[PDB]
């Protein structure tokens, strides 16, 4: 949700 | 630069439809225009829009497929390679 | 480099789906590898080859669809985002 990409 | 979204998603049950659908939907409504089937593209101004426009995509994707991004220059993008099966431009 | 091959070919009838099946496999028979369904990729070591593979793209083209081919560099091809379907709602593997 916190999204690392 | 120009970001280029393919996706891959199963289409056998009416759910499998309905999903793509609601995918298809999401990325039309995310500013993405379609190249071809399954194939959406959108200018991007810097690499942070780009990010941005991945993170949304990551956080909307459909329940079962691949979905893929690839992004390119537009120079690229321009000389792309097009074939018709069926050139020729005859008017009725 | 890699040229990537995107196609959107008719699916509707008996001769489609056969034609679709021809493309595929000239594809693999070419050297290319599947991507997708409709993304299949190669390998470019000299960029007198691409014109080459283009061309015979162009003599082997099914008879209706779109079939689009793109260059790129083999960074941006290696730093393609892939995106997995997952539920919202998914259970997670204990193990």
């Amino acid at each position: 949700i916190e999204l690392s990409g | 630069m120009r970001v280029i979204v393919f996706f891959d998603l199963p289409v056998i049950t009416p759910e499998n439809r309905h999903n793509y659908s609601v995918f298809r939907k999401y990325l039309i409504k995310s500013g993405f225009i379609m190249q071809q089937k399954s194939v959406y593209s959108k200018l991007v101004l810097n690499l942070t829009n780009r990010d941005s426009i991945v993170k949304s995509i990551e956080k909307n994707k459909p329940p079962e497929g691949l979905v893929e991004v690839l992004t390119v220059t537009e120079k690229q993008y321009a000389k792309m390679e097009i074939i018709i099966g069926e050139s020729k431009t005859e008017y009725l």
